[PDB]
């Protein structure tokens, strides 16, 4: 009572003290490990729009955007998959490049082919010309 | 008696009441922390598109370049071949005129 009681509430008062120690250290470690894993989103996504604005996917307006923008904000503190959000405003106008790049890719290389078996067919024919060129100067030069 | 002891009756429900505070907070960057990995993955995945494009950007502008070179090439050789068979010609005309 006065001092059983009075004691037994002490301890009590010594134990979560230091239980709100441990979860005063607990929170502060989490809040830097999230900086931590910021700064390397921050850090990926600097490189990836440093290569955009290489290929004029950034800014706004730029010649190899077609009007989309490639930009992404990373704001602290977003909610469940900040960035997974991103995949209908930024990924799947991408993807969009790079099947129209594959097909003009195809249709380009259709083309050369067809060049180049031209080209074949030329050498066959000069080089038989040639031949016969050869021939009918001999046969000239023989009467 | 009952001074001090509603006191201490007081202290550790601050201090409960402090640190139900500190665990809620806890748990919310506990939270963003577990997306983070996500978010990095998907920041790969946007590195690899851009990547894969402008690779295939630069195969594309060789293949126009070397496309453009063969229609040089065929040029040439439609007019050597040309000149060919007009001297095949004339050559047929030299033998009957003997």
């Amino acid at each position: 009572s006065c001092n059983h009681e009075r004691n037994e509430l002490q301890q009590t008062i010594n134990k979560l003290t230091k239980d709100l120690e441990a979860e005063q250290q607990k929170l502060w470690n989490e809040e830097l490990k999230y900086a931590r894993g910021k700064e390397a989103i921050e850090t990926q996504l600097a490189e990836y729009h440093k290569l955009a604005r290489k290929l004029k996917l950034i800014p706004k307006g730029a010649e190899n955007s077609k009007g989309y923008d490639f930009e992404i904000k990373f704001n602290p503190e977003a909610g469940a998959n900040c960035l997974v959000k991103y995949r209908a405003q930024v990924y799947v106008p991408l993807k969009e490049l790079l099947n129209e790049t594959e097909e003009e890719i195809n249709k380009a290389l259709n083309k050369k082919m067809g060049l180049e078996d031209t080209l074949e067919q030329l050498n066959a024919m000069i080089t038989e010309s040639k031949r016969s060129v050869r021939t009918l100067k001999e046969e000239v030069q023989k009467c | 008696c009952k001074n001090y002891k509603e006191k201490m009756k007081d202290t550790v429900q601050k201090l409960k009441n402090a640190r139900q505070e500190v665990v809620e907070k806890y748990e919310i960057y506990g939270d963003s922390v577990d997306c983070l990995p996500s978010c990095q993955l998907e920041v790969q995945l946007y590195q690899k598109k851009i990547q894969d494009l402008s690779d295939n950007r630069e195969k594309l502008a060789s293949i126009l370049k070397e496309s453009l070179n063969l229609e040089d090439q065929i040029e040439s050789d439609e007019s050597e071949l040309k000149k060919l068979k007009t001297e095949e010609n004339s050559f047929k005309r030299l033998m009957i005129v003997c």
